[PDB]
């Protein structure tokens, strides 16, 4: 054709982590929550099929799948770790998904809680008409 | 930061 398209989508990955007043019965010291969302309350479900959070193997059932927003996991724990996150698209071509290795870090007692935000730009060059329609509703 | 695993 005479024309081509490049679509850019912004994602926000982030987490909050707080030292518990009182450890859990297992002795877990922190409460945390990790999330994937669009910026400024934008709807990313238009183009996201699901978000898979791969927790550390010490967690029971570490593969946590979110098929609907909010795309998040809340847990209690004792150590920070790398958390691979897979964002799956409502796309029939490539790419079908994208992966981010998210640093789920915790702060020691006596320091402010963690409130971290990580911004990611995705670029889709010449998506299918169908995927383009989904991306550009978001 | 706390310890890691």
């Amino acid at each position: 054709m005479a024309s081509s398209c490049a679509v850019q989508v912004k994602l926000e990955l982030g987490h909050r982590a707080q030292v518990r007043k009182k450890p859990t019965v297992e002795g877990f010291t922190h409460d945390w929550m990790v999330f994937v969302r669009g910026p400024e309350h934008s709807n990313i479900q238009h183009f996201v099929e699901k978000v898979v959070f791969h927790l550390h193997e010490s967690f029971p059932r570490p593969k946590r799948v979110c098929k609907d927003p909010p795309y998040k996991v809340e847990e209690s724990g004792y150590a920070g770790f790398i958390l691979p996150i897979e964002v799956y698209f409502k796309n029939k071509e490539e790419p079908r998904k994208v992966r981010f290795d998210y640093d789920l870090f915790l702060h020691l007692e006596g320091h402010p809680p963690v409130n971290h935000l990580r911004c990611e730009k995705l670029t889709f060059n010449n998506p299918t008409e169908d995927f383009r329609r989904k991306l550009l509703k978001a | 930061q706390t310890a890691r695993k």
